[PDB]
């Protein structure tokens, strides 16, 4: 859907940001669950390799060549390419109980 | 201009949602140069006699916990001198977990055995009498180390490393390990924590003390100037310092008016872990350096 | 070799017995009895060769009175191990101030003597007045005047007996590491029951107090 | 007789003074000093409880027994350090212990006018010989058969293990006997008592033969020379002496300026050149018996070192304190 | 005082020796024994029972 459209634009943006751009090769579908906040999906795709070009803008311009997808305009983003539990229900949240001792 | 492998993998848990913090590293740098030094000093000179009676090992075993304490303290230090950020891997962080938990109730159990059998000696002269054997005094502190070190487990099942937006960070995590384990495990063991490390300990302190002080046995022979000056002042100094760790403990109910409503996140538990770390190194300085018994031999 | 963990094995239970034995007499009280002589070392409170041992049990605490009526010979030859009694019972028979053997003087010196003594320095002195009934009968018959001189009171028990406590208890020279309980002849268990349980409060707080 | 017995001794202290020509120290000034000897504490012997009082070594000087005020009898093995017997006495006064020559039995007495024998190997109670009116200073074995012990109500006593009774009574001190030591020959044992005289006795005689004065206080120990015609003395002015029994006369005296505590033990070396003395200012030190000089002291001991004793061999000194602890010295 | 001065007597009717005989006597005993004696001369630790 265009939900997942924009949060699998919004992971490869991440994945430009900071470590030559690689496009999906082995393209899967999703499945999503909306219900808490605006939207969420489960989107799970491979990428390319390597690059004709290097830093050819956030979005794939090169057509020549299992993640894990739990994004919430987005609040909480986990992409790795798992903690989806905690991120699907951000929309009080993230507290990680604790941060604050010698434990 | 490859930056990864046919397998591409990383991570990124990135999500959008002064004036104390300077004073907690202020007070655990004090606590520290009055510590390591001072109970160093104290092991090191300890040697007043020989396998003497039963004050002795309780002074060195409160000595040597608040001197492990203090050395790893350190670490605690450069945690959070580092903008909360922990680059150390996740068994170092259970490590230092453990031996955190192992030395506080060590000490905190050594504190209140010590008060108890003050208070069976002056009070008891006759069941004090045979029941003040040095065998019998390795046994309750072996008894009490052990049940210091088998309390609790962050045996690597309930604190796991986590790194947060730019940020590593590893923490006592009582969840995601098994669905049914919801608000099941997390305030059981605080409650545990409390009640055992704080709630009976204070407990005898405070009787043991109080009617040692205001009954005097009905007996003279006793200076009643220095002990009860010296009894309220330690009293006091083990009170103002764990009780705000102890609430900051129980104060993990996430539900008051928001999400934090307390501004947490900021140095204020630093601030009393560092007021549990001064306590802890003002115990031995008031116990074995200060009293009438002692200061003769230097 | 067998030989040597048979015998290490036989150490380490001789040992173990030792310390076993020690624990179990370390708990025990023991006093020592010093009375003046014809009337002192042989004293009341046992009616209820060398040593004579005396062992009985009150309030949970064994007593261990030892009794010196022989040994005439000299006294700081044996004394020096005497220095583990938690109290020494010096017992005076009263009404003897008329006897000549001059027994009073004898008395007041052995007190003296003991109480003044570098072994005894921190032993307490229970002193034990007996034989007051016959005092009393014999104040009337007998003034308080051929012993004890400068008697300025009436021939009465009371001024009498206070004044005897009196002259006995300044006897002492040291007055601070040690304390004289008088007492005049179940009480007398208790007085010394008292006495040792005061004795033991002073002497363990002066090692564990840590107040 | 008064005026006779004056004139007698009289008499006799001019003998006495006729034959004194050279003082010891003046003919030993060709002979070397000792005195630097430096012994270290080789092994320390803990489980009593309780003063240390006595102690004697074994023929075999590899074991050797112990008393304290506790009541025990300790007999260890000094080479590895391993207690071998304990001994429940039934009193807790102990003064003196012995150990026979053979082995085969072991002595004790104190405040309870019984010397006690015990046989280890056949530990049960052997013999409890009774009699004297004083508390026992010393109990000597003389063999299997026969014992010597010294009471407080200057007496002395051979006695028979076998019949229980005593053999022989020596009577003449005026002051309560202190210690006694027995010849290598097991013929004479000179003894001495708190009226500053030691006096010699003979075992087959039992009539005493010579008498030496001269200390100003009680004569606390007392220790034949090895060779058996001398014995040394200490008192509690801070002052030994020596005396030979063929010349009858003080040979040499053993005094400092610092020390002014007494001595409670004292024992010679096997060629007799070292006596280790005990004193009251908790250490024990080492005399040059030729020439008066002190070559060393035995420091460590927590408390008064009440006892001593040196192995038959001499490789070894025995030292037993009221710190409740042993220390061999090699 | 009987018992005295029979003992007195039998005392001064001891023969005596001299003082120097009975030093050169202990004299010659103590240089006879000197080399047996361990804790005149120092003993090595290979036949010492004790190190």
């Amino acid at each position: 859907t265009e939900a997942q459209r924009r949060g699998l634009q919004v992971a490869l943006e991440e994945f430009h940001k900071h470590p030559w751009a690689f496009q999906e090769t082995s393209v899967e579908s999703a499945v999503d669950t909306p219900f808490p906040a605006g939207i969420f999906v489960r989107l799970e795709f491979k990428l390319q390799q390597t690059s004709c070009r290097k830093r050819d803008w956030k979005k794939p311009e090169c057509k020549v060549r299992k993640c894990l997808a739990c994004i919430k305009k987005v609040l909480g983003r986990l992409v790795h390419c798992t903690q989806c539990l905690r991120v699907q229900r951000a929309g009080h949240s993230f507290y990680f109980p604790g941060q604050f001792a010698f434990s | 201009f490859e930056n990864y492998s046919y397998d591409l993998d990383y991570y990124s848990l990135e999500s959008d949602l002064g004036v104390v913090h300077w004073v907690s590293l202020v007070l655990y740098c004090l606590a520290f140069v009055l510590g390591i030094p001072g109970n160093a000093i104290v092991i090191w000179f300890t040697g007043f006699k020989w396998k003497k009676t039963v004050t002795t090992l309780w002074f060195l075993n409160l000595a040597i916990a608040d001197f492990i304490f203090l050395l790893f303290l350190p670490l605690y230090i450069s945690y959070v001198a580092m903008n909360f950020h922990w680059p150390f891997g996740i068994w170092l962080c259970k490590a230092n977990s453990f031996t955190a938990q192992l030395n506080m109730f060590a000490s905190v159990f050594f504190l209140t055995v010590i008060s108890l059998d003050h208070y069976i000696h002056l009070i008891h002269p006759v069941l004090s009498h045979r029941h003040r054997t040095l065998k019998n005094s390795l046994i309750v502190i072996i008894f009490i180390w052990l049940l210091a070190s088998l309390i609790g487990g962050p045996a690597l099942y309930f604190r796991d490393t986590v790194e947060f937006n730019n940020h590593t960070l590893c923490y006592n995590n009582f969840q995601k390990h098994d669905p049914d384990l919801t608000l099941i495990r997390h305030h059981v063991l605080t409650w545990v924590k409390f009640i055992i490390g704080y709630l009976f300990p204070l407990l005898t302190m405070s009787i043991c003390y109080l009617c040692l002080i205001f009954k005097v046995k009905k007996r003279s022979i006793l200076i009643s100037s220095r002990h009860f000056w010296t009894i309220l002042v330690v009293v006091v100094a083990f009170v103002v310092c764990w009780t705000p760790y102890h609430l900051f403990s129980i104060w993990e109910l996430t539900i008051h008016h928001n999400s934090y409503s307390h501004h947490v996140m900021q140095a204020g538990i630093p601030l009393s872990t560092g007021l549990a770390f001064l306590n802890s190194c003002l115990n031995p300085i008031l116990y074995v350096l200060i009293s009438k018994k002692f200061q003769a031999r230097f | 070799s067998a030989e040597d963990k048979a015998a290490v094995e036989r150490s380490k239970m001789i040992d173990r017995n030792l310390r076993e034995d020690g624990e179990k007499a370390a708990r025990e009280v023991k006093l020592l009895l010093l009375g003046a002589g014809e009337s002192g070392k042989c004293t009341i409170v046992k009616q209820m060769t060398g040593i004579v041992e005396t062992h009985f049990t009150f309030k949970d605490l064994h007593f261990k009175m030892f009794d010196v009526t022989a040994q005439r010979s000299e006294r700081k030859k044996w004394i020096h191990c005497f220095e583990g009694v938690t109290a020494i019972i010096f017992c005076v028979a009263l009404s003897d101030y008329d006897l000549v053997l001059n027994r009073m003087h004898a008395s007041m010196k052995l007190f003296d003597s003991i109480c003044n003594n570098k072994w005894f320095t921190d032993t307490s002195i229970i002193l034990f007045l007996n034989k007051k009934d016959l005092f009393e009968e014999k104040i009337k018959k007998s003034p308080l005047t051929i012993c004890y001189p400068e008697y300025a009171g009436s021939n009465t028990y009371e001024e009498a007996a206070a004044y005897i406590q009196c002259q006995f208890e300044d006897l002492n020279k040291r007055k601070d590491t040690k304390e004289i309980y008088t007492h005049f002849t179940t009480k007398n268990v208790q007085f010394v029951f008292d006495a040792v349980t005061d004795v033991i409060i002073k002497n363990n707080l002066k090692d564990c107090g840590l107040f | 007789l008064r005026q006779e017995a004056e004139q007698l001794k009289n008499q006799i202290r001019d003998a006495r003074k006729a034959c004194a020509d050279a003082t010891l120290s003046q003919i030993t000034n060709n002979i070397d000093p000792v005195g630097r000897i430096q012994m270290r504490t080789r092994r320390t012997l803990r489980g009593h409880l309780a003063k240390i009082y006595a102690m004697h070594w074994g023929t075999d000087s590899r074991l050797l027994v112990s008393a304290s005020q506790d009541g025990k009898l300790i007999i260890w093995d000094s080479y590895t350090t391993n207690k071998v017997h304990a001994i429940p006495l039934r009193s807790s006064w102990v003064m003196t212990c012995a150990y026979a020559p053979s082995g085969n039995y072991v002595a004790c007495g104190g405040l309870d006018n019984i010397c006690s024998i015990y046989n280890l190997k056949t530990v049960r109670v052997s013999r409890e010989l009774a009699g004297h009116t004083g508390y026992l200073s010393c109990c000597r074995f003389l063999d299997d058969n026969q014992i010597v012990t010294s009471s407080g109500d200057t007496t002395c006593a051979l006695w028979d293990i076998e019949t229980g009774q005593q053999t022989t009574t020596f009577t003449g001190h005026t002051g309560d006997v202190m210690s006694l030591s027995l010849a290598p020959d097991t013929r004479l044992f000179v003894s001495g008592a708190c009226d500053a005289s030691a006096k010699l006795w003979d075992v087959r005689e039992g009539m005493c033969r010579q008498t030496f004065t001269g200390h100003e206080s009680d004569i606390n120990a007392i220790c034949f020379f090895p060779n058996g015609n001398a014995f040394a003395t200490g008192s509690d002015d801070a002052t030994c002496r020596l005396f030979d029994l063929r010349a009858d006369q003080e040979l040499m005296t053993y005094s400092h300026d610092n020390i002014i505590c007494g001595i409670t033990s004292v024992s010679f070396s096997k060629s007799g050149r070292l006596l280790l003395a005990g004193y009251d200012d908790f250490n024990c030190n080492v005399w040059d018996a030729l020439k008066a000089d002190r070559a060393g002291v035995l420091a460590g001991h927590d408390n008064r070192v009440s006892c001593l004793g040196v192995t038959d061999d001499g490789m070894a000194v025995a030292t037993g304190s009221w710190d409740s602890f042993l220390k061999i010295w090699n | 005082a009987r018992k005295l001065v029979e003992q007195l007597k039998m005392e001064a009717n001891i023969d005596r020796i001299k003082v120097s005989k009975a030093a050169a006597d202990l004299m010659a005993y103590c240089e006879a024994h000197a080399k047996e004696d361990p804790l005149l001369t120092p003993v090595p630790a290979s036949e010492n029972p004790f190190r």
